[PDB]
RNA sequence: UUGACCUCAAAUCAGGUAGGACUACGCGCUGAACAAUAAGCGCAGGAAAAGAAAAUAACCAUGAUUCCCUCAGUAACGGAGUGAAGCGGGAAAAGCUCAAAUUUGAAAUCUGGCAACAUUUCUUUUGUUGUCCGAGUUGUAAUUUCAA
RNA sequence: AUUGGAUAUGCCAUAUAAAGCGCUUUCGAAGAGUCGAGUUGUUUGCAGCUCUAAAUGGGUGGUAUCAUCUAA
């Protein structure tokens, strides 16, 4: 497989090859719009491991957000508003420079029949998943609101429970 | 008795002198220090008493290991494992073998399942008894050591005392077999005419194939270091219209004896067998004896040899010629021309790659040959590092060396 | 009869059991292919500007300088010690060839 | 022992008017090579063996099975009269 | 409930699969050449055993042929 | 903010009806699955025996039930728990075996194609 | 900017003559088209339906995961890499992996030609593992030409930082 | 000149979808005075959220989540005040899907058009079969998810 | 008049198939601008900023080596 090489190469985030490509691609991405469709993911290993499949109904959108709330969470909500017919599946960092942080969001069309007939992505079609990025139900949204397991991570206490026989 | 039926199935009715004087005392749970020569029939002497013991105590896989057998080398351990399969053909007691150079990750899962009769070597056995979690051995009640003089000759000094400190000693029955009585054997017991050919590695099989074609009308026997090599070599030769008998058989002792008997009776034919299997068998009047691989025990080999003897030696193993000088044995060098050598290497590689079982056997034979080579006592003479793995695979019918974990 | 007596006591007689290793605990074990892939990628991708600084420091002795630089960029000393050993091996492999 | 010395590159440094008692610049570093030549310290030698030690499955020495599944499915459709045969297509 | 369960299990108890036209011919060609008791040699054949069935599957083809 | 309990009798009845609604759907089989017997994890309670979550894979293997069919006959599986002592193994293997001694498993219909 | 040697190696591609000879052998080993495969399968279906042994197919190998797997297993005899893969990281390791395994390799011009061979719109990489006995000499000649025109040539610029 | 591919486009092209309202109960981003409150903003459903351990513990060990009782007005923080959690007892119980290993003896995968055949809470809804095109090898199926 | 899950009984069933449990002289991939370190706020969490990893590694506990877990 060639995704073991891509996953290992992505760890050398500022090697000679990665720094040159990040500098080149940052210049190009700044030429295009703030939110623009990506013909294919720039990180086919990272998109693949986050649920993306190269089939119809799967949409990749790139976005840049100014540096200086979470940046990844801001990318997800702005892209989800941009194409409001799609469901935001996941997102990942692709590039950054002194001014901008670039992210790609994986969106899924819940009306396409290739999505509605796939039991592995059928869950996103249900209306309880409308705008998951707006309720913090994506990976970065869950991390942002301290959702997790362990000791690392109020209304029921402020109440006075008064039983019948007390 | 299931043991008796298996013995009958194995093809054995009479007992040997070593078995006569050891089986009765063993059945009474008596520790014995034995001194029997190689190939004297010891295999039934120390295996069937502990099998009855295992049946008598009604051992189950949950109880773990109850019998432990230590063997000097892999090939001897594999033969003992093969014999134990024949003896336990009608029993519900589990058995297994762990050896150096094998899949340790697989053996840990095997040991966790629960193996009663275990055949091992000092190096691998100590590893599993220390680091393998879930390996149950607190119920060990019979330990056997074979070829103790050979074991200490290999270099297992610091391991034999180390392993005994871990294994339980109370209630445990102990056995120790040693052909030669050195000073180390009692120390451990108290605590418990030639012909050689300088042939390149990649041309080894082609020279052998050409030689066997030339001597088709004679009686030739070939000794090769591994039984897995024997199975592949016989299977490959039978696939190129060269009918050759083999002593590997189907790991059935009765078939091996039948094949040897047929070879001796026949005036012509070629038989392939290992040095260990041939050790202890009366060699008939054979026109040619061929040592395709270097012997595991050169000291035993020089005494065993003493019509025509041939030895295939790699150029990197020419130091063994100096060893033969120190042993005071006459010898001569045989030369061969490259034009008479059959150039069927390309055809051989194609045939192996096309067939599944031929390729599977070749990979097993290659792995077993390398593991046997890596465990040779004469490290200075037969160095695995000095060997070229590309040439070795070429003689086995490979374009590139298969990936084997040393 | 099927039914659980949910009270106290079952017997103080105890005997330990030997458990195998779960496959999750095998995490962190290095694969032969993974180590090969990492070595290929490490060569194909260059070195970070800070890695080049550490490598040029190691070559001209200055081991304390390299350790201090690696700790400053990476963080803990354990990460810094691993990087020095890795970059030292890179230098030795290169020096054997070029 | 370490002698409790003091390196010349430590972050800490020594030295109204503060004269009562006693006890920036753009300096470069050196002419450094920013574009070093490619250094093949791992692929200068050829690995002679395959990377994977996994055994070869029998599926690569036998006729394809998923093709056989399709063949049986196509044969069923021909029996059920769902797919026109090559002869039927030719004659039509 | 118990009587109904056993009477249904007895009725739906035919667990022996008869060989088909292809299975019958496949095992017949192997038996008529490599004997009857040797299955390992039957599986190791490459020409007659094109599907590369192992010894267990060939044994099951024999057993189902008998019944 | 005061939490009243005026619906306490109503919740008692609503849960009873859920038990009866469940029993209406699954007529002859128990409304609960069989739970193992475990020991609470502290020196204060380790002498008590309480009900566990599910049976360990080593418990199921000893009793003769594979982990793929255990759930089908109402035997929960706990992949997390393990048998550190031979007593816990014997206490819950017998619980499974007694469960299987009292179990009537109704047969299912199987599709048998006409050809081979 | 200055192009790293791993990316700069993709600017030097196989020349006109040797690439033409490469695709001439490749076009003899094109995979079966979806239409041609359907005709062959229904032909066997008609034989099965009426009344009823073949040889292993020979074709070029494509797909990135498949080809990288073949290289790692040393099963490939020639690997041809598209010179214009849009995210270059998909093939930036391929020349070095082909060097580690000792697989002959070349960087051919554009991915449309590679995709046309395999009846697709685009192929990032192609690999040849097996040829018929009559094409052994043709493949051997191309391997020598690829070595002499791509490996023997260059081999010094691929270590140099290109561009700028 | 033509073709393949890529890119940028355009179209009252065909087929879809988003907005707004209600928000008692969800979940988010916020945020004063005096409370992690009001208000503001965003997003849902019949429940929401959470969820099959990068969880506890130090025992003879437990075993996704949620809720109730208890722990306990305790430990801890800081004297006041703030104020949990593990265990224990109950309600309910259900587990799983991928990424990462070559189907390589055969992209085995999928949307759409067209044409038939059915089917309907329903002439209103759902599919099936055949054919062509497209998607897809920069990876769609089968297989695997560490409990292995 | 609509529909639930079953039962019984026909007709088809693309099984050259697909599974569970035995065994191993063969293998066993595990998620990175993330963990983490430093510094500022909000409230250990979260976020910004500078830097930036590992493979029996990493997280969290009891040791003050052992236990437990397997994140992005």
């Amino acid at each position: 497989g060639a995704y073991k090489y891509l996953e290992e190469l992505a760890k050398k985030k500022q090697s000679d090859v990665n720094l040159f490509l990040s500098r080149v691609r940052a210049w190009e991405y700044r030429q295009m719009n703030v939110i623009h469709r990506a013909s294919r993911p720039s990180r086919p290993d990272k998109a693949r491991r986050l649920g993306y499949k190269a089939k119809q109904g799967y949409v990749i959108y790139r976005i840049r957000v100014r540096r200086g709330r979470s940046a990844r969470c801001t990318a997800e909500e702005r892209v989800g508003r941009y194409c409001s017919n799609l469901r935001v599946l996941n997102s990942y960092w692709v590039n950054q420079d002194a001014t901008y942080k670039f992210f790609e969001v994986i969106l899924v069309d819940p009306s396409h029949k290739a999505i509605r007939r796939d039991p592995r992505i059928n869950w996103i079609v249900n209306p309880v998943h409308k705008h998951r990025e707006s309720r913090g139900l994506t990976s970065i949204g869950k991390k942002s609101r301290g959702i997790g397991k362990g000791h690392r991570f109020w209304l029921r206490h402020n109440t006075l429970s008064l039983r019948r026989y007390r | 008795e299931n043991i008796q039926k298996a013995i009958k199935e194995m093809g054995f009715e009479t007992m040997t002198e070593i078995q006569k004087r050891s089986i009765p005392p063993l059945l009474a749970g008596r520790d014995v220090l034995g001194a029997a020569k190689t190939g004297s029939g010891k295999t039934l002497a120390f295996l069937i008493p502990t099998i009855e013991m295992l049946y008598a105590l009604k051992f189950k896989p949950r109880n773990g290991t109850g019998v432990i057998i230590i063997s000097p080398t892999r090939e001897l351990a594999l033969q003992i494992f093969g014999v134990a399969k024949e003896l336990l053909k009608y029993h519900h007691q589990t058995f297994g073998i762990v050896i150096g150079g094998a899949n340790r990750r697989a053996e840990a899962d095997k040991l966790v399942k629960g193996v009663n009769l275990l055949v091992a070597t000092p190096g691998r056995l100590l590893d599993h008894l220390q680091n393998t979690k879930g390996f149950v051995f607190r119920n060990l009640r019979s330990l056997v050591i074979d070829e103790a003089d050979r074991i200490l000759e290999i270099g297992f000094e610091d391991e034999m005392r180390q392993i005994m400190k871990i294994l339980p000693s109370e209630n445990r029955q102990t056995l120790l077999f040693s052909a030669t009585q050195t000073t180390k054997v009692e120390d451990l017991a108290r605590i418990s005419e030639q012909g050689y050919v300088v042939v390149d590695s990649d041309k080894r099989f082609l020279l052998l194939f050409s030689f066997l074609k030339r001597n088709l009308k004679k009686k030739v026997i070939v000794f090769m270091s591994s039984c897995a090599s024997v199975k592949y070599m016989a299977e490959l030769l039978n696939y190129i219209d060269l009918p050759v008998l083999d002593l590997h058989g189907k790991q059935k002792q009765q078939r091996r004896t039948n094949t040897f008997f047929e070879f001796c009776n026949a005036e012509k034919g070629i038989l392939l067998c290992t040095n260990v299997a041939a050790r202890g068998l009366d060699i008939p009047a054979v026109d040619w004896i061929v040592q395709y691989d270097p012997p595991d025990d050169p000291r035993d080999y020089i005494h065993r040899v003493g019509g025509k003897s041939l030895m295939f030696l790699a150029p990197s193993e020419l130091g063994f010629l100096r060893y033969l000088k120190t042993a005071k044995v006459s010898l001569n060098e045989f030369e061969f021309p490259a034009n008479k050598v059959a150039n069927v290497q390309s055809q051989l590689e194609k045939l192996v790659s096309k067939n599944y079982y031929l390729q599977q056997s070749a990979k097993d034979g290659y792995r077993s040959y390398l593991q046997a080579y890596a465990s040779y006592s004469l490290k200075s003479i037969f160095d695995i590092n000095k060997l070229d793995l590309a040439k070795v695979a070429k003689s086995f019918g490979f374009a590139h060396p298969p990936n084997v974990n040393i | 009869a099927p039914g659980l007596v949910v009270g106290l006591n079952k017997g103080k007689t105890l005997t330990k059991r030997q458990l195998p290793e779960r496959p999750s605990r095998r995490k962190g074990h290095l694969s032969k292919r993974t180590a090969f892939v990492r070595s290929i990628v490490r060569e194909v991708a260059g070195f970070a500007p800070y890695e080049r600084r550490v490598m040029e420091l190691i070559r001209n002795s200055q081991d304390k300088r390299a350790r201090k630089l690696a700790k400053k960029r990476l963080g803990t000393l354990k990460r810094a010690k691993g990087k020095i050993e890795e970059l030292t091996s890179v230098i030795q492999s290169s020096r054997l060839a070029h | 022992e370490i002698d409790a010395g003091y390196s010349s590159d430590s972050s800490t440094e020594d030295v109204n008017l503060y004269i009562n008692y006693d006890i920036q610049s753009e300096i470069p570093d050196e002419n450094f090579d920013p574009y070093p030549d490619y250094d093949d310290f791992f692929t200068n030698t050829v690995r002679e063996t395959p990377l994977s030690s996994a055994p070869e499955p029998k599926r690569r020495f036998a006729p394809s099975k998923h093709e056989q599944k399709r063949i049986l499915q196509l044969a069923y459709a021909i029996r059920k009269g769902r797919i026109l045969t090559s002869e039927q297509r030719a004659e039509r | 409930l118990e009587e109904e369960a056993v009477k249904k299990a007895a009725r739906q108890s035919n667990k022996m699969l008869p060989l088909s036209a292809f299975e019958h011919a496949y095992i017949q060609r192997l038996i008529n050449k490599y004997g009857t008791e040797d299955f390992e040699s039957m599986a190791k054949d490459v020409k007659l055993n094109s599907k590369l069935f192992n010894g267990s599957k060939l044994k099951n083809l024999y057993i189902r042929m008998k019944a | 903010y005061v939490k009243t309990w005026f619906n306490q009798p109503g919740r008692k009845l609503r849960r009873r009806q859920a038990r009866q609604t469940k029993a209406a759907k699954i007529a002859p089989r128990p409304v609960e699955a069989i739970r193992p017997a475990v020991k609470p994890p502290t020196i204060r309670y380790n002498m008590k025996v309480r009900a566990g979550r599910g049976f360990t894979l080593e418990e199921l293997k000893a009793a003769g039930v594979s982990r793929r069919v255990a759930s089908t006959i109402g035997i929960p599986v706990d992949h997390r728990r393990r048998n550190r002592s031979e007593e816990s193994l014997q206490r819950n293997v017998e619980r499974i075996k007694v469960y299987l001694a009292h179990l009537i498993v109704f047969p299912r219909k199987a599709g048998q194609p006409k050809k081979g | 900017l200055k192009v790293p040697p791993a990316i700069a190696q993709f600017q030097k591609t196989l020349d006109k003559n040797t690439a033409t000879q490469v695709f001439k052998l490749l076009n003899k080993y094109r995979p079966e088209t979806a239409a041609e495969k359907k005709q062959r399968l229904v032909a066997e279906a008609e034989a099965v339906a009426n009344g009823k042994v073949s040889k292993k197919p020979y074709n070029v190998k494509y797909g990135l995961n498949h080809v990288v797997a073949l290289i790692e297993a040393k099963k490939a005899k020639l690997v041809l890499i598209a010179s214009d893969v849009d995210p270059i990281e998909l093939v930036v390791f391929l020349p070095a992996l082909c060097k580690k395994m000792g697989v002959p390799y070349a960087i051919v011009k554009n991915k449309a030609r590679l995709g046309t061979v395999i009846h697709q719109k685009t192929a990032a990489v192609l690999a040849v593992t097996e040829v018929r006995e009559e094409d052994k000499n043709e493949l051997a000649s191309i391997v020598s030409a690829v070595d002499a025109n791509f490996s023997a040539k260059y081999d010094e610029s691929r270590r140099k930082w290109g561009g700028g």
